[PDB]
RNA sequence: AUCAGCUUGUUGGUGGGGUGAUGGCCUACCAAGGCGACGACGGGUAGCCGGCCUGAGAGGGUGACCGGCCACACUGGGACUGAGAUACGGCCCAGACUCCUACGGGAGGCAGCAGUGGGGAAUAUUGCACAAUGGGCGCAAGCCUGAUGCAGCGACGCCGCGUGAGGGAUGACGGCCUUCGGGUUGUAAACCUCUUUCAGCACAGACGAAGCGCAAGUGACGGUAUGUGCAGAAGAAGGACCGGCCAACUACGUGCCAGCAGCCGCGGUAAUACGUAGGGUCCGAGCGUUGUCCGGAAUUACUGGGCGUAAAGAGCUCGUAGGUGGUUUGUCGCGUUGUUCGUGAAAACUCACAGCUUAACUGUGGGCGUGCGGGCGAUACGGGCAGACUAGAGUACUGCAGGGGAGACUGGAAUUCCUGGUGUAGCGGUGGAAUGCGCAGAUAUCAGGAGGAACACCGGUGGCGAAGGCGGGUCUCUGGGCAGUAACUGACGCUGAGGAGCGAAAGCGUGGGGAGCGAACAGGAUUAGAUACCCUGGUAGUCCACGCCGUAAACGGUGGGUACUAGGUGUGGGUUUCCUUCCUUGGGAUCCGUGCCGUAGCUAACGCAUUAAGUACCCCGCCUGGGGAGUACGGCCGCAAGG
RNA sequence: UCGAAGGUGGGAUCGGCGAUUGGGACGAAGUCGUAACAAGGUAGCCGUACCGGAAGGUGCGGCUGGAUC
């Protein structure tokens, strides 16, 4: 059955990605929201919204591409899956790329960047890679 | 690094023979009362 | 796969068989 | 395997088997040395190699290699054996120490000769 | 776990006892409890730690010196004195050993500092002193201290220094090569100056002692470290290696002999590889060899590996413990995270500074001490508690296809056998034959009868089943799947260690049945021989009823669940829209299976490719060089074979 | 009363030796055959059963990791 959500939507994002999409739809949920707008934020899609769906909402998430149709993003990753699960510290915060990518870290703050997160000097769950 | 659930038994000394079986109750670490007992029961909190 | 790696195992069980074969009697003596 | 199956189970890991299991632990061993004799190697090989079987104080009988020119062992004689192979000889895993005991230096040996046991003329 | 059950003061209670104190620590009585597949109960091994070695780190090995805790004192048991006892140099008893005896009885315990024997490859002196620090006794002087401070032996380890420095020829000999010209040793040697490090011979001579002492004395190391002089280079270098990995070549002797070797491998008349000489390279009071641990080894892969064909998916399902879980509301603050406080001995490591002529070494001051606990804050995520939803899952109603399964009855073709007509000398079989069947009437051709087994045509990469598997006809009983509607329950789901069930063929037990076929067994033929292939016979079996065994190339050599990633074209089952001739694969739309081809992606390659071996999450099984070996030993199952 | 050492008894468990006996590994030179690899001259292999100096043969079911059509 469904097991992992947000990994769901990491590797629909991808697959569609690497296909070369446009829109991708979803089932809609509020950590799947907030993982769009984190992303959005960093300039690694166009743009997101929600729509009503038939039985629940709908998330639909418009992939950005560059003038001579350039993947924006290059890879996503899960990083703390069911089963073993990841936390970190405030002083042990990773580094993608060497600091190049963004490492999207729940912390009881709320859902941030790695750097947003060292800024503010508080540490949680690290759901993903994305560069 | 995987979060690992366990359990552990426990004898403790209630005195009116209040609580039963399958409730939630609260315990606190004393004096030993006997050969392996080391808690008391507090309060029973949860009845079942 | 190659059939040689089947033909050394069929050699080896062959061979087994056979000596099982050749000592019923005394294994039965033996063990009862 | 997955996680839980690593719990559940571990890595073991792979069993490390004992090199030269009859000095027990030890750089060199001493022997009584109860038979002399030659060998042939194996099949590109063509020789008389010098072996004896001997009985080292850990009660464990052995074959050693004999190195240099000439040796002047036979039975019931002193000798110290030490780790090392030969490949050309399959069964032999010791060989006799040149200069130890009852076991004579190399004769007219003039070049590496710790290795031979020949003290340095002057 | 090739050790699944263990416990009877055992688990709890009460009244007493005992102790410094709680307590089955002990006792009398009552209740039947307590531990265990997160490994009880057994077996093996081992003193634990700060630390040490290795490693990028995680990790692996380890517990030598120095420091902390524990345990022991010839082996076993016991108590007395005190505040305090495993009481090493205390007591009692029982053993083994050593010694004295007048034979009645007595005396001993170096795993304290030295030392002996023995074992071993191997580990030291039967030394000085309480001068300093620490301890016991005493008012004090003072007395005791094999603790301690020193000394001797061992290149055993780390560090530092020396065996000489300058100039000296287009560069003496001699050795060794030579292309017979010449080259290397080599500025090296001989030669004229220089300084003496350390040792050698003399002289002086410490700090450690703001010490101790109420007596004028007080250093074991020690006349030592150290300074000032004396003539002189005067007393001081060896060990490996030179095929390639890897710094460094020629001659001579041996020729598969003697021998070398970490891997591949060198030696049989030209060896840079064996041995000896000249030369060279790397180290240098050291150089090699052996043993042990870590690395390289991503080769047990948490960091950081895999399972189509290289080792690796259980034969297939159901399900127990366990692991994991769709959208949403409130609360707790267990996991998570922030801050503050306590602790994390010293030594060790790291940074800085300082001291001994440098170094090794030492001291001082930070950091490190990656954890635990106490108070306070946060609530995104995971989790608990209390609700909600229908998208997963299950049910309900209406239709669909099917060799899915069990029982009973029953149909025809064909083979064999029997009975009876006709009929004559062959039939059968093979590459060719011969065994064999007939002439006592075979084969062949008709008519009648008995019996058993398998179901032509439909019928194929077409249907059904979890797999193994399933088609002559009819009747009775019965399981699953698909589509349409979406009325119902409201996460009830996924996987599943062990366990249970099903499981081709052969094989086993009891009782039937027996046409054809056919292991074994007989002949004939081939052949050098034929325990075979080919031919003629032929028992078990194949068949039925009821039970056993539990294996297959049980294969897609591909576990189950879920979501996503271009398409083209066959086929099986079902719903609907537009042309409607209103029939036809009329066209489209959509759900569920089953094939071929094909991108992107993946793979060592072959190949897979929406029925993945692509991209991701959950759970299980399995792999770690080839043999020995799926074998032995132990155990469980079976009548046996055997698994 | 408790109680070490000792005596008696039947079992449990771990090892050494053992007349005789089975298989395994490796050997400069030996005897018998030709089983597999090309349709290896009867395609090979898997489970099972019987038989044979030995490789091996045959029956039943299965697989293609089988050549030609």
């Amino acid at each position: 059955t469904m097991t992992d959500p947000i990994a769901d939507f990491l590797t629909r994002l991808r697959n569609a990605n690497s296909a070369y999409h446009d829109e991708v739809t979803l089932p809609h949920s509020k950590l799947k929201a907030n993982i769009a707008e984190i992303l959005k934020r960093e300039g690694y899609i166009s743009d997101y919204r929600t729509e009503d769906a038939r039985v629940g909402k709908s998330l639909v998430v418009q992939l950005k591409y560059g003038p001579s149709r350039e993947r924006s993003i290059a890879g996503l990753r899960r990083v703390s899956k069911p089963g073993l699960r990841v936390y970190a510290k405030s002083t042990n915060l990773p580094r993608v790329l060497g600091g190049l990518g963004v490492a999207i870290i729940s912390t009881s703050s709320g859902l941030l960047t790695d750097r947003q997160a060292a800024r503010q000097g508080v540490g949680g769950e690290v759901l993903a890679y994305v560069w | 690094g995987k979060i690992i659930r366990t359990t552990k038994k426990v004898k403790a000394h209630d005195e009116n023979g209040e609580a039963g079986i399958g409730d939630r109750v609260s315990l606190m670490e004393t004096r030993p009362l006997s050969a392996t007992k080391r808690w008391r029961l507090v309060e029973i909190l949860e009845k079942a | 796969g190659s059939v040689i790696k089947k033909r050394r195992k069929r050699m080896s069980k062959k061979k087994h068989r056979k000596l099982l074969r050749r000592t019923r009697v005394q294994r039965r003596k033996l063990g009862k | 395997p997955t996680i839980q199956q690593l719990v559940r189970k571990g890595r073991r890991d792979k069993i490390a088997k004992v090199k030269t299991a009859a000095l027990k632990g030890s750089p060199q061993r001493r022997g009584v040395c109860t038979r002399v004799y030659t060998t042939t190697p194996k099949k590109p090989n063509s020789a008389l190699r010098k072996v004896a079987r001997v009985k080292l104080t850990s009660q464990v009988e052995v074959t050693a290699y004999i190195p240099g020119e000439g040796h002047n062992l036979q039975e019931h004689s002193m000798v110290l054996v030490r780790g090392g192979r030969v490949k050309d000889l399959p069964g032999v895993r010791y060989k006799i120490i040149r200069g130890s005991l009852d076991t004579q230096g190399v004769k007219n040996r003039k070049q590496a000769r710790s290795r031979y046991g020949a003290k340095k003329e002057k």
